RNA sequence: GCGAAACAGUACCGUGAGGGAAAGGUGAAAAGAACCCAGAGAUGGGAGUGAAAUAGAUUCUGAAACCAUAUGCCUACAACGUGUCAGAGCACAUUAAUGUGUGAUGGCGUGCGUUUUGAAGUAUGAGCCGGCGAGUUAUGAUAGCAAGCGUUAGUUAACCA
RNA sequence: UUCUCGCAGUCAGACAGUGGGGGAUAAGCUUCAUUGUCAAGAGGGGAAGAGCCCAGAUCAUUAAAUAAGGUCCCCAAAAUA
RNA sequence: UUGUGGUAGACGAGCGUUGUAUUGGAGUUGAAGUCAAAGCGUGAGCAUUGGUGGAUCCAAUACAAGUGAGAAUGCCGGCA
């Protein structure tokens, strides 16, 4: 292995860029519906509530 | 009232169509040089064959 | 940041009666003067860890197959002395071996000060001592001419 | 040739001055001035002088014939203007600003020179296309 | 390590300003009523892709109706006689094209007959 | 004098020294090709095709359409799925499309 | 793929034509007529030159009207104006105007066009025969 | 980019606690244009300098938007989200290619997002152009992928050379 | 579509027919159970229609046979008794 | 063989950018940026040349991102 071809066997997986493009969706979308709570910011509740 | 719809250049351009405007009247003096203002004196002080102006 | 630039504490205008957003203030990262969320902060450690035996058997497998490249010829302190380390009777040395267009190590146990002072004008080569070298210095130097003491150390570590 | 002088932003309408050279537009030397000279208009003696210094230049560093002279192209050019700015009532003011206009007027002297720059344009792109079709013979 | 990137964007504008032009108003010089424009002349495209068969169907039916109306039968009647008997495959727009070629369909019209 | 050749499901008039453009076929340009299925050359009509017909044709170039450019899109509902095409087309032309 | 579509174009010519109206039907001839003035019967039709003929229609008062439409169905005129709705019957139009009523009548059958009003032109419809269209070389026919 | 690369906490605003910016690039050396002309002059172009003055101080480059001119085509009967496909005609000559540009006419043709049961809409956002412009990181857990190691395995933490 | 795991998503649906409740058995009305459609789905016909009938679009296709429906013309084709 | 309508939502595969790291190359006999063009691409793109212009980068592989812009009565400037 050297510099100029250095690659492993197999490391990469699918990334969320939640405000890119229109290709996996990912943009206004966010993967988190739409006008919903848990879509506004920190939408979320405690963990045992 | 205020304008509602904005006017584009090919709109601008027909309302200034009407913006030509016309020529002048020009007469020929006998006496003084370049060709004078129709019912109007020359640059050389005379009009009707008639000098009764001063330096001009 | 945002957060962290001082300036005014008030809405520059007022609220209702307007034509625009309210608005965010007077310091906004929409608005210029910078003030970006996200970049570099000094809170990343930016370090990995890894086992001590992965590197022991990366460090052995680079060596097994950089002892086949056959540019690993043996020298010793004899050749590093007879020299007062000056670039002259180095650059000799180099040149007829053919070292030009390598890149080459050499690897020692004592660094003695003659081999310190030579190759320290010349960006091609490197050298430094057994146990400070690297899989990176190892592989980029495209030969390596070892010396016979750093064999038991490196028999030892495998 | 062009004969040509810039003003270099005096301030003034550049409708008006457009207007004006259409006044002049087509005209030749002998039929501008006289007509530019005595119409009532301020631009009108502002383009008049500097068509007097264009005319100075070109029997000069030119040495034309100065008889068959008429403009080629008229131009109103919107030179960068300052910001000027009255109070309005009610605290909504104004910005005013003064228009200036770049006024430069060609002169030529034949009923050509037009299709002569589209003579030019055919020699670029002909220039153009041989030198991407001996690329091509490299290719 | 902050990046400002504005000649990908000004090639991208371009290169989708490129397609479309010679349009009435500077709404080819801009690039949100020309990426519309481009994106309802697709559809516009799209729609007659299929629009232009469908008059072109039409077309050919009215120009042999007429021709046959030369001849003296409704084309339904003509129709019926290539598959069973006086087997023609000919297709509709040929046999239009054959009548710009005058002298041609009257074999065509004399082999219909008993 | 005439021959309607079908190529496909497209059907052609041609007669000597005609050029035009059909499908993208095998057997590259200099080659040539003999299509058996013809129909009305002179006056003689089969019922599939015309009885014996030998249509001869060479090939002058393999080319390509303008890549169109299509596009599916429903407003207000966010969908731009792109794609684009070059139609491969065969230029060629007959020599005697002999009986 | 596809066989290159073969036209005419820059082609024009419209024969002069003469008809005599009569008892005929409205409806029926009109409908004929219409399409032989646009030229549906062509066996080149040209949908954007439109090569039809001329005609001209002779002694439109012989046409009669079968029921009481003479004195049911009443055209309608609306100028520009509120109060300006005049309407007149048929047998009305035999007194003042029957070559106009035949004139809308086709044209309501043509297509709001640019060339529908071209097509309408190449009609001439006369309530005698009364015209220099001899020189033009016309053609007499019927059921046009 | 410390707000502030300049005479910046300066200009400015307020009677004050305070707020608060923008505006670098001549040339290799001003060698910043002797001299000429027209204009009152500024100025303009010559000359002349300079490798070069579409490098002349508006000073590296000078994009889009916007404003005019002109090659050539079309347009004064004309009901259209202004374009698509045809389609003669007209002017022609290329990243050699069913060459390009315009389009008499025909056929077709209620924008782009927003959120709403459903938006062609008289619901809202947009005057335009260009630049900038908003899902990262620290520790922690879970699930997946891979590799190392290996069934009294391993990793080392903080730390030391 | 059976079991584990990751992972949202919505809890405002709408309409026509079918059996209905309210209403006044009036409403593009509301409240359910069935089918279907739109939303998320283009197409033809119904003149122009989210909803009906015929139907489910990979790309090209100046080719054909068809579904509902239709054949005086606008606007594509039919007549005979 | 089924085939490829698709939002919400899920998976896969990529392109493009900045800089770094070595591995090669280009260049004031004209690189980059810039505008036009009668090409090439399944897609985000790749160009080839003409002219403006005179100085730095580019091909391949990984690396880590303030990385991909029409919209938020988004910000600056100019122009309508």
């Amino acid at each position: 292995l050297n510099q100029l071809k250095s690659v492993p066997k197999a490391r990469n997986h699918k990334t969320k860029t939640l405000g890119r493009g229109h290709g996996s969706g990912l943009g206004k979308t966010s993967g988190r519906g739409q006008k919903g709570q848990k879509a506004r910011k920190s939408g979320l509740t405690r963990p045992g509530f | 009232a205020v304008q509602q719809r904005r006017s584009s250049k090919h709109r601008r351009d027909k309302r200034r169509s009407h913006d030509a405007l016309t020529a002048q009247a020009l007469s020929v003096c006998q006496k003084c040089g370049k060709k004078k203002l129709f019912h109007r004196v020359c640059s050389c002080g005379m009009y009707g064959d008639l000098r009764v102006k001063k330096a001009y | 940041t945002k957060g962290e630039v001082r300036g005014g504490g008030k809405k520059p205008y007022k609220q209702k009666h307007t034509g625009k957003a309210r608005q965010g203030s007077t310091r906004n990262p929409h608005f210029v003067g910078g003030g970006i969320v996200f970049g570099p902060k000094p809170n990343r450690n930016y370090s990995l860890k890894l086992n001590k035996k992965a590197h022991t058997a990366a460090l052995h497998t680079v060596w097994s197959e950089k002892l086949a490249s056959d540019n690993t010829h043996l020298v010793d302190q004899n050749l590093f002395n007879k020299t007062e380390g000056k670039t002259k009777v180095m650059m000799q040395f180099l040149k007829s071996a053919k070292l030009l267009d390598k890149n080459v190590l050499f690897v020692v146990n004592t660094l003695n000060t003659n081999l310190e002072q030579s190759t320290s004008n010349i960006k091609n080569v490197q050298v430094k001592h057994l146990d400070k070298v690297s899989v990176r210095d190892l592989m980029l130097a495209n030969a390596l001419l070892v010396e016979k003491e750093v064999l038991k150390a490196l028999e030892g570590k495998f | 040739m062009i004969a040509f002088a810039k003003q270099f932003r005096v301030r003034i309408s550049p409708q008006k001055a457009r207007l004006v050279c259409q006044l002049i537009v087509g005209k030749k030397t002998a039929d501008a001035q006289n007509i530019l000279s005595n119409t009532p208009k301020k631009a009108a003696t502002l383009i008049a002088k500097l068509l007097n210094s264009a005319i100075a230049n070109a029997t000069n560093n030119h040495g034309m014939n100065g008889d068959a002279l008429y403009v080629f192209e008229c131009v109103a050019n919107q030179g960068p203007s300052m910001k000027r700015t009255i109070p309005r009532a009610k605290g909504s003011s104004n910005m005013i600003t003064k228009r200036s206009s770049n006024l430069v007027v060609k002169l030529s002297d034949n009923p050509n020179e037009r299709q002569e720059l589209i003579k030019q344009q055919k020699a670029l792109v002909k220039k153009r296309v041989e030198g991407q079709q001996k690329a091509k013979m490299a290719r | 390590m902050r990046i400002k990137g504005g000649k990908q964007t000004r090639v991208r504008r371009k290169k989708w300003l490129k397609q479309a032009s010679g349009s009435f108003g500077t709404r080819h010089a801009s690039y949100k009523v020309a990426k519309q424009t481009v994106i309802q002349a697709a559809k516009y495209a799209y729609r007659d892709r299929r629009n232009k068969k469908r008059d072109f169907r039409s077309l050919w039916i009215l120009r042999l109706n007429a021709a046959l109306r030369e001849q003296g039968m409704t084309y339904s009647v003509f129709i019926n006689l290539l598959k069973k008997h006086n087997i023609e495959i000919n297709r509709k727009v040929l046999s239009e094209l054959a009548i710009k070629e005058p002298s041609k369909f009257n074999l065509i019209v004399q082999k219909v007959k008993s | 004098m005439h021959a309607i050749v079908v190529c496909g499901s497209k059907q052609y008039l041609v007669h000597e020294n005609d050029t035009f453009f059909v499908e993208k076929l095998e057997a590259p340009v200099g080659k040539e090709i003999q299509l058996d299925k013809v129909l009305m050359l002179d006056e003689k009509i089969g019922a599939p095709y015309l009885e014996k017909a030998r249509v001869v044709c060479v090939v002058e170039k393999h080319g390509l359409q303008r890549k169109v450019n299509v596009i599916k899109h429903i407003s207000q509902k966010h969908h731009l799925k792109k794609y684009g095409h070059r139609q491969p087309y065969t230029k060629l032309k007959v020599v005697r499309f002999v009986h | 793929k596809t066989s290159m579509l073969t036209k005419e174009q820059a082609n024009k010519r419209r024969q002069w034509y003469i008809v005599d109206a009569a008892g005929l039907v409205l409806g029926k001839l009109a409908v004929k007529a219409a399409d032989l003035i646009r030229g549906k019967n062509k066996v080149d039709f040209t949908p954007n030159q439109d090569c039809g003929d001329y005609l001209i229609i002779i002694n439109s008062d012989q046409v009669v009207l079968t029921g009481n439409k003479k004195e049911n169905e009443f055209w309608y005129h609306h100028s520009q104006y509120i109060g300006g709705i005049k309407k007149v019957s048929g047998r009305d139009m035999l007194k003042k105007q029957s070559d106009k009523l035949v004139y809308n009548a086709v044209k309501g059958m043509l297509p709001d066009n640019r060339l529908s009003r071209r097509w309408i032109t190449k009609v001439h419809v006369f309530k005698g025969d009364k015209h220099n269209m001899e020189a033009q070389k016309p053609t007499t026919l019927n059921w046009s």
